[PDB]
RNA sequence: CCGAGGGUAGGGCCCGUGACUGGGGCGAAGUCGUAACAAGGUAGCUGUACCGGAAGGUGCGGCUGGAU
RNA sequence: UGGGAGAGGGUGGUGGAAUUCCCGGAGUAGCGGUGAAAUGCGCAGAUACCGGGAGGAACGCCGAUGGCGAAGGCAGCCACCUGGUCCACCCGUGACGCUGAGGCGCGAAAGCGUGGGGAGCAAACCGGAUUAGAUACCCGGGUAGUCCACGCCCUAAACG
RNA sequence: CGAUGUCGGCUCGUCGCAUCCUGGGGCUGAAGAAGGUCCCAAGGGUUGGGCUGUUCGCCCAUUAAAGCGGCACGCGAGCUG
RNA sequence: GAAUGCCGGCAUGAGUAACGAUAAAGAGGGUGAGAAUCCCUCUCGCCGUAAGCCCAAGGGUUCCUACGCAAUGGUCGUCAGCGUAGGGUUAGGCGGGACCUAAGGUGAAGCCGAAAGGCGUAGCCGAAGGGCAGCCGGUUAAUAUUCCGGCCCUUCCCGCAGGUGCGAUGGGGGGACGCUCUAGGCUAGGGGGACCGGAGCCAUGGACGAGCCCGGCCAGAAGCGCAGGGUGGGAGGUAGGCAAAUCCGCCUCCCAACAAGCUCUGCGUGGUGGGGAAGCCCGGGUGACAACCCCCCGAAGCCAGGGAGCCAAGAAAAGCCUCUAAGCACAACCUGCGGGAACCCGUACCGCAAACCGACACAGGUGGGCGGGUGCAAGAGCACUCAGGCGCGCGGGAGAACCCUCGCCAAGGAACUCUGCAAGUUGGCCCCGUAACUUCGGGAGAAGGGGUGCUCCCUGGGGUGAUGAGCCCCGGGGAGCCGCAGUGAACAGGCUCUGGCGACUGUUUACCAAAAACACAGCUCUCUGCGAACUCGUAAGAGGAGGUAUAGGGAGCGACGCUUGCCCGGUGCCGGAAGGUCAAGGGGAGGGGUGCAAGCCCCGAACCGAAGCCCCGGUGAACGGCGGCCGUAACUAUAACGGUCCUAAGGUAGCGAAAUUCCUUGUCGGGUAAGUUCCGACCUGCACGAAAAGCGUAACGACCGGAGCGCUGUCUCGGCGAGGGACCCGGUGAAAUUGAACUGGCCGUGAAGAUGCGGCCUACCCGUGGCAGGACGAAAAGACCCCGUGGAGCUUUACUGCAGCC
RNA sequence: GAGCUAGCCCUGGCCAGGGUGAAGCUGGGGUGAGACCCAGUGGAGGCCCGAACCGGUGGGGGAUGCAAACCCCUCGGAUGA
């Protein structure tokens, strides 16, 4: 797990790379990938409303199946686990008894060569689907829908998973990826155990190459601008910020929370994140 | 070195073109312009 | 051909020396406190960590070479 | 060969007591702390009481002058994996032994790297005291760390 | 202010004399030698370097001496920058 | 009569600068009124990874021929891309369309917006991407994969025959994919031949030779041959591929498996069709029944959708194949053969340039392919040269100063200077050898040296072929020869020690700054639970993201190492259901106006009443801040120590005369003969200091310092030489500027710096080459400065408002 | 008005030749098994030289220019941001 490199450039030093030994299958299922619109962060009126994107390696999008509930009670055996550079977790071949066949983000300890299934009546095991009330309370759980037959929505990514907690009439408790206390309904669908490739974190980007491999173009401090451009623009020489640390938007980037207090979600958040 | 003028029968017809004029208001008027100036062509001559 | 050596170039070892800087030993009666020897007035010693003008203090674990 | 004792070690799971916190209830004028106090906490409803929930760390009684380990060291309980040792029978090998410079491994605490964890405790730091002073002992706070995994550190009143 | 380019250097000189040297002098607390001071005198001469943008200044090695000033702090339609 | 007025005309500078790469010219013969300039020949130089060839843009008759020379052409002109006229561009296969999709554009549906309009699924458009059928040669003054010749092929229609469950905008397969490295076999291309064909040639001392010179092929249908690509067979079940499905997917079983078979490409051969040199003679004729053969090298191209590895994970749709739906099975589809049908547009010429973009026939700019040979290690580098293309549209002289580009230099060798600026030096390859330090890779091309040609002899292996010869590729040893010198010409690091800044590769002020600046991996803080936060938009809607806290936004800091202390009093931000203030609204004690009165109408206290502010806490990798005075030790000196005032707290580690130090060239040491810079120290740090990070740091740097070595024309201190200019002659012929000018020096005066006034001195009239002191020379209505109740960018706890948010 | 310039999207193209020799793989040594070490193979890299290409460091020229940013010598990068 993540691989080292000797420094033979600058960059190889710090540069590391994911094992990628639970890979089996290296190029996607023609059926089931569609191809990637890049926007380099421009929207339908041409315009940068996400800063600093562009230009990174071409993509195909594999389809990911976040409902699994759509095909209650057909086991489907784990064909392969493959690369997808749409995420940061690892995505799992299934090929369902009944010929179908989809792909899901692979949760960790997930093997090829194993059945799965998804049901009120489905097994506590690593890859199975079900509703949330029907899972045990104080087990790990991964791709949990936040409203009934809406679509998986929490603990997507590389490592995350979501402990229950308690139940609470139709509501059961989560702690979610940040440690946010929260009631999600207990029709909603949910996978047991975490998702996998947790030393995604472990990665060293190394060099700029990289991020610019991500499709991440370089980032520019507001202290390096011009009042025209940002708050933190302008000086004499070098300058501290000279007032609240501020956005490109005047608004302040220090502490200021920005959460709409009166969202109807607040009627289901127990406790705000931790730390 | 590399001149402001780079010409291409394309991008003339597409951006100065008489389709392009008609598509928006703001084309439109500058064509009802030039028709009472009186121009003898009221878009630029792109031989395609 | 070899050849004393001379020469150019780059290494190794040792000795002397250097603005300044580190503590150390030693030197009857200078200054600050009083850490240790009595339960030495917070039992002491301890490896370490961090701190403090200074002896020291404190955490963590250890020893009795601790009184009662 | 057949037995026996044991906190010997490693892995996964797990049980109750207590502390802190959070929610609800009930209740009101103080609580806390000390040599005595103050800081601090409390009518913005604390402390004391009941129910609930979260989380970490440590395992009371048994417990001992006890047991095991080469040492460091090891204590809720359950299961898996594994080490050492003792006894009986007198069956096998037939001196195959003792030690051990180098080597290699292990090695309390503290400390260090990357992640995680964080209740209690607590270097540093802050405050209240004491005091001539108090960079202390006492008190209220309190961050590393204390905990888990992996990787280094290799020290000790590592002592009989 | 419908523009008189601003330091220093380089190059090229030219002038003044309140003279650094060389020539002539008087006084000397001028024995000699060598100095001090003042007078006359502008003919000629008045070095090579280290440092600094420097002008200046300090220092090295010399020297008969290593003079002081003016010429838009001489000289950018001559150069340097 | 003046407006740096406006329009025009004509002057001045002036026969002046220049006439656009220094690749280069000369003579003869032509034509003509006229010739350095046009034509022809011979000689000379120049490009040759082009300065040659073929495409694509863009240009649009500039192409060809005839007739011209007024203007255009930087001179000339008989010439021309100029003027006039006539001619010239031929396709089912090349390119695009009647085929397909990409971003994007458009957009029945639907959504949104005062209007105009903005979105938007399908669908439509959109190509240098996918798909699709022509190759060799001949012919014209000018077109040719287009005309013609030879050999091939595609689609549509109809027919005939055979076969089959046929049938689609519907399902499926396929199309269909990255980067780096890469195998086998070919081809393009090239090298060689003592073999084959050829008009000849023997010089000038030798050669009649295994002599020189020239050439030795291109295309090709079926079949065959070599090399590859693609591809399991069959059956049973079947809930999925939005109806069906015999297909596809899933499951089971049987047999085949590195074959084979089928299928498709490439290369070879292939009936036949072409091509065919030098030389000689007038584009052609001959050569010539031309020959058309062997060997070697060999692609980056072909087989190809091959193989391997890697992470950053690598379009779509149609053609095509298959499956079935209505329907239809006299049909329809497939297969084979035959006849018939096959439209629109481009096609000239330029295309690294005299035809494109730069006002110019402009030393600049412009995407793709081909780009021969020899040598230098390789190569697209460099020198020469082939095919081919040019001698750059002013020339002839002269042989000054001076300028440019270049060569050399006695002795010295950085003494030059802000600075070794510049220019030397070094320089490729092989081998020897190589330091501190280091993150263990590096530093390293360290530094420093040796070798390098040619001949003869001996020999090791490789490729091809066959194992041999031959060619060809890597070497090894020994003896020699020559020159000043052997990468003999061309192309090709100067090096070292020590600081500062930034880790680094990168990035930037197009056109004065390439850096220490920006970026950067990495660290931290902070927001964000997803209809996310944030961003654009009135909105719809997008982006974020078809992502979900190991994620996405914002901010600082900026690899890594060791670290980041104290202050929450003020500002921000976070938390706080009490309290205080607080708007509309609720409330209506209590008044008022009016009317005869019911009534109508107006004012209006208490009390209830948000956010915000007050108030209570928190919070620094939030904005920020981190003291003063006096005294004291048994010599002095200095204060471990104490006293007191203030604060929210009084700067911790580490650094320090520094990219920071005013006094300052601080002081001491080092280096130097001498050191305001440099390096090392010290510490009264005017005014370092810890993520506007602090102290280090290997490696890196066209960054900025200091030192040394090497070597030099930088210098003492200049000299000579080359070429292109300057100069003279012929041709063409500008420009800024210009009140008019008959335009001297001194000392004065004058609005204070006089050719122009005074006095004096000096001076015959006009040029040409030179130098720049003056004409307060030219240029720009000073860019500094002030002034204007002139303007604009920026800021903020200035005023006021608006978005946004509450 | 994005036929210049800037960023992004889509789809194509280009990058000679020569150096260095990461991981892995293999064999060998090592051990209880390991770590690990040696050789070979291998061919990594915002690696090195150097064109084409992209730039524009220093100097000189040019300055009514060949050019309203050019010419010469030199120089940064050149499988990648
Ligand atoms: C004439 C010389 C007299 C001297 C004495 O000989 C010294 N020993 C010294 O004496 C000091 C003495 O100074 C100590 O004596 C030692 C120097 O000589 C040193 O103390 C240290 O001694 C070390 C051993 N040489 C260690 O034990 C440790 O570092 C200290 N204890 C000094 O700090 C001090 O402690 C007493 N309070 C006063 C006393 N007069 O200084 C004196 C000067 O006046
Ligand atoms: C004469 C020759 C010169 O001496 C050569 N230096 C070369 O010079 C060219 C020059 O060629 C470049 O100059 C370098 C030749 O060695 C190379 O550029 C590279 O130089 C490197 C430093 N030596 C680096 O700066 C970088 O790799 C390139 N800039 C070449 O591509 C070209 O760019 C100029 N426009 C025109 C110039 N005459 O070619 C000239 C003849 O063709
Ligand atoms: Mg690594
Ligand atoms: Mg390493
Ligand atoms: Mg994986
Ligand atoms: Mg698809
Ligand atoms: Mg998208
Ligand atoms: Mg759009
Ligand atoms: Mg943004
Ligand atoms: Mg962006
Ligand atoms: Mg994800
Ligand atoms: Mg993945
Ligand atoms: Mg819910
Ligand atoms: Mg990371
Ligand atoms: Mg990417
Ligand atoms: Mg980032
Ligand atoms: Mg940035
Ligand atoms: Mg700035
Ligand atoms: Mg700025
Ligand atoms: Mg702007
Ligand atoms: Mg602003
Ligand atoms: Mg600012
Ligand atoms: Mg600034
Ligand atoms: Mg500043
Ligand atoms: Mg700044
Ligand atoms: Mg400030
Ligand atoms: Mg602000
Ligand atoms: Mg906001
Ligand atoms: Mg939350
Ligand atoms: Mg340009
Ligand atoms: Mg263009
Ligand atoms: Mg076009
Ligand atoms: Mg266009
Ligand atoms: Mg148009
Ligand atoms: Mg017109
Ligand atoms: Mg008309
Ligand atoms: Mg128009
Ligand atoms: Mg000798
Ligand atoms: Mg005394
Ligand atoms: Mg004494
Ligand atoms: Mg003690
Ligand atoms: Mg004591
Ligand atoms: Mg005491
Ligand atoms: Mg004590
Ligand atoms: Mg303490
Ligand atoms: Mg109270
Ligand atoms: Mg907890
Ligand atoms: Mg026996
Ligand atoms: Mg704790
Ligand atoms: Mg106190
Ligand atoms: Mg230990
Ligand atoms: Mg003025
Ligand atoms: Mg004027
Ligand atoms: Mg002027
Ligand atoms: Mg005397
Ligand atoms: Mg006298
Ligand atoms: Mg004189
Ligand atoms: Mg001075
Ligand atoms: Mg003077
Ligand atoms: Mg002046
Ligand atoms: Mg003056
Ligand atoms: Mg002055
Ligand atoms: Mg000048
Ligand atoms: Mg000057
Ligand atoms: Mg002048
Ligand atoms: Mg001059
Ligand atoms: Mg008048
Ligand atoms: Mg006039
Ligand atoms: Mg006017
Ligand atoms: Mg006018
Ligand atoms: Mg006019
Ligand atoms: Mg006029
Ligand atoms: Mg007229
Ligand atoms: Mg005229
Ligand atoms: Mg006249
Ligand atoms: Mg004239
Ligand atoms: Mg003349
Ligand atoms: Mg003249
Ligand atoms: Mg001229
Ligand atoms: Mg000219
Ligand atoms: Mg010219
Ligand atoms: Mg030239
Ligand atoms: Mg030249
Ligand atoms: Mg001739
Ligand atoms: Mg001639
Ligand atoms: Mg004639
Ligand atoms: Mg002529
Ligand atoms: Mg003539
Ligand atoms: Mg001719
Ligand atoms: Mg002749
Ligand atoms: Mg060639
Ligand atoms: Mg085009
Ligand atoms: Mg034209
Ligand atoms: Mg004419
Ligand atoms: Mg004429
Ligand atoms: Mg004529
Ligand atoms: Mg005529
Ligand atoms: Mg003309
Ligand atoms: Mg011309
Ligand atoms: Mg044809
Ligand atoms: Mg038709
Ligand atoms: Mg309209
Ligand atoms: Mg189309
Ligand atoms: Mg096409
Ligand atoms: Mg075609
Ligand atoms: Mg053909
Ligand atoms: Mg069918
Ligand atoms: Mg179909
Ligand atoms: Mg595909
Ligand atoms: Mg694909
Ligand atoms: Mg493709
Ligand atoms: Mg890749
Ligand atoms: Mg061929
Ligand atoms: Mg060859
Ligand atoms: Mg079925
Ligand atoms: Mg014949
Ligand atoms: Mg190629
Ligand atoms: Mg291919
Ligand atoms: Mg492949
Ligand atoms: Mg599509
Ligand atoms: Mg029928
Ligand atoms: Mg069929
Ligand atoms: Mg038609
Ligand atoms: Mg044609
Ligand atoms: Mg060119
Ligand atoms: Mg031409
Ligand atoms: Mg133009
Ligand atoms: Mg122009
Ligand atoms: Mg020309
Ligand atoms: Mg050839
Ligand atoms: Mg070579
Ligand atoms: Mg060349
Ligand atoms: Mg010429
Ligand atoms: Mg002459
Ligand atoms: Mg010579
Ligand atoms: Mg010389
Ligand atoms: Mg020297
Ligand atoms: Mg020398
Ligand atoms: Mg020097
Ligand atoms: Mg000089
Ligand atoms: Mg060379
Ligand atoms: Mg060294
Ligand atoms: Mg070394
Ligand atoms: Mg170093
Ligand atoms: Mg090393
Ligand atoms: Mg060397
Ligand atoms: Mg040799
Ligand atoms: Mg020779
Ligand atoms: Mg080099
Ligand atoms: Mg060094
Ligand atoms: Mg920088
Ligand atoms: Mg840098
Ligand atoms: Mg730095
Ligand atoms: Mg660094
Ligand atoms: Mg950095
Ligand atoms: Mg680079
Ligand atoms: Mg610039
Ligand atoms: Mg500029
Ligand atoms: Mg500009
Ligand atoms: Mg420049
Ligand atoms: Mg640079
Ligand atoms: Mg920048
Ligand atoms: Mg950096
Ligand atoms: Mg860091
Ligand atoms: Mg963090
Ligand atoms: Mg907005
Ligand atoms: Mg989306
Ligand atoms: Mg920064
Ligand atoms: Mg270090
Ligand atoms: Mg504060
Ligand atoms: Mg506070
Ligand atoms: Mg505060
Ligand atoms: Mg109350
Ligand atoms: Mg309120
Ligand atoms: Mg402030
Ligand atoms: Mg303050
Ligand atoms: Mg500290
Ligand atoms: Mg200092
Ligand atoms: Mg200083
Ligand atoms: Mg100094
Ligand atoms: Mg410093
Ligand atoms: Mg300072
Ligand atoms: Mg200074
Ligand atoms: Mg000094
Ligand atoms: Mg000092
Ligand atoms: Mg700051
Ligand atoms: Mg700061
Ligand atoms: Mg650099
Ligand atoms: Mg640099
Ligand atoms: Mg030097
Ligand atoms: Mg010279
Ligand atoms: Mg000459
Ligand atoms: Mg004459
Ligand atoms: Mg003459
Ligand atoms: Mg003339
Ligand atoms: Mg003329
Ligand atoms: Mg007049
Ligand atoms: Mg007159
Ligand atoms: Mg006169
Ligand atoms: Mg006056
Ligand atoms: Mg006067
Ligand atoms: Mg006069
Ligand atoms: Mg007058
Ligand atoms: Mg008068
Ligand atoms: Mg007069
Ligand atoms: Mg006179
Ligand atoms: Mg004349
Ligand atoms: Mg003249
Ligand atoms: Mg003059
Ligand atoms: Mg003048
Ligand atoms: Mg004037
Ligand atoms: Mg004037
Ligand atoms: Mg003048
Ligand atoms: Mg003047
Ligand atoms: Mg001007
Ligand atoms: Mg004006
Ligand atoms: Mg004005
Ligand atoms: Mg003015
Ligand atoms: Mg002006
Ligand atoms: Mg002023
Ligand atoms: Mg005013
Ligand atoms: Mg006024
Ligand atoms: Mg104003
Ligand atoms: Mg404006
Ligand atoms: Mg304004
Ligand atoms: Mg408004
Ligand atoms: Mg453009
Ligand atoms: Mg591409
Ligand atoms: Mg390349
Ligand atoms: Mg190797
Ligand atoms: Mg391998
Ligand atoms: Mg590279
Ligand atoms: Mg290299
Ligand atoms: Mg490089
Ligand atoms: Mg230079
Ligand atoms: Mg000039
Ligand atoms: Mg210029
Ligand atoms: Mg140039
Ligand atoms: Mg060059
Ligand atoms: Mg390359």
């Amino acid at each position: 797990a993540v691989k080292k490199f000797k420094p033979y450039t600058p960059s190889r030093r710090f540069m590391t790379v994911a094992d990628f030994s639970e890979i089996t299958k290296t190029e996607p299922e023609k059926s089931l990938v569609k191809p990637l619109k890049k926007t380099g962060g421009r929207n339908n009126q041409g315009r940068i409303t996400v800063r600093f994107r562009g230009g990174g390696h071409k993509r195909l999008y594999r389809i990911i199946d976040f409902k699994r509930w759509d095909k209650v009670g057909i086991p489907a055996k784990v064909a392969a686990i493959e690369y997808d550079p749409n995420r940061s977790a690892r995505i799992a071949l299934l090929h369902y008894v009944d010929g179908e066949k989809r792909y899901i983000i692979a949760p960790d300890g997930l093997q090829v060569g194993q059945q799965v299934v998804a049901g009120p009546d489905a097994p506590i095991q690593v890859g199975n689907a079900l509703p949330l009330r029907f899972i045990p309370v104080g087990t790990v759980v991964h791709a949990v829908e936040l409203e009934p037959k809406k679509g998986a929505k929490l603990a997507r990514a590389a490592g995350t998973s979501a402990q229950i907690q308690g139940r609470e009439g139709d509501y059961v408790i989560l702690r979610l990826p940040s440690g946010e206390l929260r009631k999600v309904h207990g029709e909603c669908y949910a996978t047991v155990g975490a998702v996998g490739n947790a030393d995604h974190k472990n990665i060293v980007l190394g060099k700029a190459g990289r991020s610019r491999w991500l499709g991440r173009r370089p980032h520019v401090r507001g202290a390096a601008m011009n009042p025209v451009d940002h708050p933190h623009g302008g000086g004499e020489g070098r300058a501290p910020r000279g007032r609240p640390p501020a956005s490109p938007w005047g608004w302040q980037t220090k502490g200021l929370k920005t959460r709409k207090r009166r969202k109807p979600s607040s009627r289901f958040i127990i406790a705000r994140r931790k730390k | 070195m590399k001149r402001t003028w780079q010409p291409n029968r394309r991008k003339r017809a597409k951006t100065h073109g008489f389709r392009a004029r008609m598509r928006t208001p703001g084309g439109r008027k500058v064509l009802k312009r030039r028709r009472q100036k009186g121009r003898w062509r009221l878009t630029p001559a792109v031989r395609k």
